[PDB]
């Protein structure tokens, strides 16, 4: 089913998807928990959250834009989390077999890619720590041409 | 048994005296940097004169203790930028010593320019792919 | 020898300061004193002070060329 | 059986010569051993087989490369771009485009190796050291590269497959400020796919 | 009274380690004073990820010893790979791989003033056989330098 | 151009006069020509790849190195 | 004798010939050519 | 099996020495950052490449003497006309260019920069003229 909501203001919101819908939401949302067990698709345009917890299982597409103080993503298989533009002060991102996540952490970033998984950090957090288990990858995916591309510091330099 | 975690290798009193002197120098230098920064804070960043671009984001780990021109020329060649020199190189060489580890060529050029200071200045024109070192008009 | 497991010493190339072996490869062995050596430990008294001032000693003092007295070399 | 100067650019016959000599010696040995027509035939067959295996060895690409390295020519294979580096100091008359025909074994080996790749595109490039004028080095390298290209084309390579270009002291594989490096910089490079 | 050769380097040693690396599969070529070490990315990293296997550190140790056998001013570590996802993806992956290999080689202190690092992704393949991932021939790490004097 | 294949073979025409369309300098050795913005971008890509881009006129090599210059 | 009248000195500027006054005129930047084996040497 | 760095500070005092060196280098860099005065590209008083085709020709110059002679010779080689606006000083403005392969535009840039505020160079390409403007 296709859902199109234009204008939402909440201090808490919970979304659980068990099928394959196409739901897009507009406004400001204090999203807290997000659960996906099917091949669903969801989008939020502006979110102002304090602690987001995303758990995606099977071929679920998620897109969120806004600010988050503490984001925790767990992708399991074929799950896409287009979390770019969602600047999380603290990021806890874990990806499992053949899943893709895009993160834009700001202050502290902690990532783990287990096997055949991908994490792409489009922002240079003040401190970063990424781990790879079998074949998982954590890449930078920055432009290299931005006139103000910040370089790694003594506290940023992690060598994969 | 009883133990405490830092069980390092043996150290020599030569290294110990050097460590104490180095810490004293570091404290004096911190005080000096703080007082001068408070006296007159910086107003302009050299990223204007050395704007980064593609192929300036290639990285390099440098350990150099010689004159500025050769290091700048090697950096430019590795960046595929034509190297140009302005001004008369002074009789007293503009020595620099850059000891970094895996940092981009734009950052290395910025470090070289800052270390040169009033003696030499590095500019980068990415439109013309030119790295230009100019020795100041002293003398 | 020097050019071992290569052909052997072809000739000393004084411009570079190294031996050239019977294959095209240079050699790690120097052939003239003007080869670039990474000399970091240099023996001798009064280094960095002009060397030992050549005067017939009346005492055990070893005086450098700039007047500084090398205490590490003087007699006790 | 073989004219030393390039064999008149005619096909070379070590295979047939070696198998013929081997059959001759085998037939002679069999005739001595037996004294019978069947024994002579057996000896000739043995000579033929041993000559076949010997020529299979000696006409191999690896043996040709070993021979080219016994001569002063270097072979480099990176992926599928194969390069022969031939020193002008030995394979050209001094500071002249004239080929050094005393070194005909090396040139014949180069041609034979290039014959193993009938579809490859060959680029011949000439290089000189830093000594001389810029125009002098450019012209001399171009002349030597053209002479090598002409030799390749004469020995049986189509004119479309060949391009010859001459760089001066531009692309150096060694330091010209030292004698042996300057010597290594004097070379002809033959690249093919 | 003066050293007879550059410290810790032997010609027999250089020849032996070149032979050993070529036997293993690491291509060690030398044209003039220019040296090239081409390493298949499958012998160092995991499948299209910038994470070295623990076993590959012995190979990196041999390569570090080979680099230490020469005196030089600047090495260059370049990474190439087969196309997997996107141009930016392979470029970032190759840059990260070059960074990590360069960092390990730098830690295993080599006589190199500068160790340049770069990755062009899939810009300069050396073989038309592009089938395969990290097993493909043109997915590799190139360590090129010039012997100094 | 075709930049990956195996041999990255391609062709960039050069215009001697600084046309408004093609006004970006290329220094082929001591001989300099002018090309377009896309041509300069792909020339710089090949330069990053470290590929020799010798200038050829009528199939004849003229000058070895090509380096982008002021736009 | 060396003259100290710097006004009388005569500077000399050399030049190198480009494609000026020269150019089917198929002026082309061709990569199909010899390519170095050890390409990125710095 | 991975090996530790051969230069790793593993001594109780060597570690402190190394962090002290790191701190002194950092404070050196901060001092240099504060000390350095820079000229933004917009406010840079230095000749920009005139882009004139005749001036793009490469050259080779070994000159050390008056600015006027080299500027006039460069202009004549470039086929531009040459003119001087101002009064020549008593002590001549001496410059030096020792280059083997550098275009006439870049040589003019270097000449102007070495002249500094004693003289400047302007290039008019529409009416092809090199002007040396003295300062009073």
């Amino acid at each position: 089913g296709v859902t199109q909501i234009n204008g939402v203001s909440s201090r808490n919101l919970q979304i659980v998807l068990k099928g394959d819908p196409k739901v897009l939401i507009s406004g400001f949302v204090n999203l807290r928990q997000l659960d996906m067990y099917g091949k669903g698709t969801l989008s939020l345009y502006w979110i102002k959250s304090d602690t987001l917890t995303i758990r995606a299982k099977k071929a679920a597409k998620i897109q969120l834009a806004g600010i988050v103080n503490r984001l925790d993503v767990e992708l399991w298989d074929f799950a896409q989390f287009k979390g770019k533009y969602l600047r999380a002060q603290r990021s806890f991102v874990k990806t499992h077999d053949k899943s893709v996540a895009e993160i834009s952490a700001v202050n502290h970033q902690s990532s783990l890619a287990t096997d055949a998984s991908d994490i792409y950090y489009y922002n240079l957090s003040k401190t970063r720590a990424d781990f790879m288990a079998f074949n998982g990858s954590v890449l930078d995916m920055r432009e290299w041409g931005q006139s103000d591309l910040k370089d790694f510091d003594r506290y940023n330099k992690q060598f994969p | 048994k009883f133990k405490k975690p830092p069980i390092n290798n043996p150290s020599d009193d030569a290294t110990i005296k050097l460590a104490e002197a180095a810490v004293s120098v570091s404290d004096s230098m911190l005080e000096m940097a703080k007082v001068e920064k408070v006296i007159t804070p910086p107003s302009k960043d050299n990223t204007l004169t050395i704007p980064n671009a593609y192929n300036l984001q290639a990285r390099a780990s440098v350990d150099w203790s010689g004159p500025i021109e050769e290091l700048t020329a090697r950096i430019a060649k590795a960046a595929h930028f034509r190297f140009r020199v302005l001004g008369k190189s002074p009789s007293v060489p503009v020595l620099i010593s850059i000891s970094t580890k895996d940092e981009s060529l734009a950052e290395i050029l910025r470090d070289i320019d800052y270390q040169a200071g009033k003696k030499a200045s590095i500019h980068v024109y990415p439109n013309s792919q030119v790295v230009e070192l100019r020795y100041a008009k002293i003398y | 020898g020097c050019c071992s497991k290569m052909g052997g010493i072809n000739y000393c190339d004084s411009s570079a300061g190294r031996l050239v072996c019977n294959n095209g490869f240079y050699s790690t062995c120097y052939c003239t004193r003007h080869a670039v050596m990474d000399l970091q430990f240099l023996m001798g008294c009064c280094l960095w002070h002009g060397g030992v001032y050549p005067q017939l000693n009346s005492s055990g003092l070893v005086v450098c060329n700039d007047g500084y007295v090398s205490e590490e070399c003087s007699l006790q | 059986c073989f004219h030393p100067p390039y064999n008149n650019f005619q096909p070379d016959r070590r295979a047939v010569k070696r198998v013929g000599v081997d059959t001759g010696i085998g037939a002679v040995a069999g005739a001595i051993a037996s004294g019978t027509a069947s024994g002579t035939l057996i000896g000739a067959a043995a000579g033929g087989t041993v000559g076949l295996v010997a020529s299979i060895y000696r006409d191999s690409k690896r043996k040709i490369i070993r021979d080219l390295q016994k001569q002063d020519i270097q072979y480099v294979e990176y992926g599928d771009t194969r390069t022969l580096i031939i020193p002008t100091d030995k394979y050209f008359m001094f500071s002249s485009p004239r080929l050094n025909e005393i070194c005909y074994p090396g040139l014949n080996n180069v041609i034979r190796l290039l014959n193993f790749y009938p579809q490859s595109t060959i680029y011949v490039a000439g290089f000189t050291d830093n000594v001389g004028s810029r125009s002098h080095k450019r012209k001399l390298s171009q002349a030597q590269a053209e002479t090598m290209m002409t030799f390749l084309w004469a020995n049986g390579i189509a004119a479309k497959r060949l391009k010859a270009e001459g760089y001066g002291d531009k692309n150096a594989i060694s330091d010209n400020a030292i004698i042996h490096g300057s010597a290594q910089n004097r070379r002809i490079e033959i690249q093919w796919f | 009274k003066l050293p007879c050769r550059v410290d810790g380097a032997c010609d027999a040693t250089i020849i032996k380690m070149m032979t050993d690396l070529n036997k293993k599969g690491i291509k060690v070529a030398s044209v003039g004073q220019n040296y090239l070490i081409s390493i298949p990315a499958s012998a160092l990293f995991a499948d299209q990820s910038p994470r070295l296997n623990w076993a590959s550190y012995s190979l990196l140790n041999e390569i570090a010893a080979f680099l230490k056998q020469f005196r030089k001013i600047a090495i260059t570590v370049t990474s190439y790979s087969s196309k997997y996802v996107s141009v930016k993806r392979e470029r970032a992956l190759t840059l990260a791989r070059s960074r990590v290999v360069s960092e390990y080689l730098w830690s295993q202190g080599v006589d190199s003033r500068i160790i340049f690092t770069q990755g062009l992704g899939s810009d300069k393949p050396i073989t038309s056989y592009t089938l395969g991932g990290d097993r493909s021939p043109n997915a590799r790490v190139e360590i090129t330098f010039r012997r100094a004097v | 151009c075709d930049l990956t294949k195996f041999r990255w073979d391609c062709d960039l025409p050069v215009q001697v006069k600084p046309s408004p369309a093609s006004s970006l300098l290329v220094y082929c050795g001591s001989s300099y020509g002018y090309i377009t913005k896309q041509q300069y971008d792909i020339l710089a890509r090949y330069q990053r790849a470290s590929v020799n881009m010798v200038l050829d006129i009528n199939g004849e090599y003229i000058d070895s190195p090509c380096i982008g210059a002021e736009r | 004798e060396l003259n100290v009248n710097s006004a009388e000195w005569r500077a000399a500027v050399a030049k190198d010939e480009n494609a000026l006054e020269r150019f089917q005129a198929k002026i082309v930047i061709t990569n199909k050519s010899w390519q170095p084996i050890i390409a990125p040497v710095s």
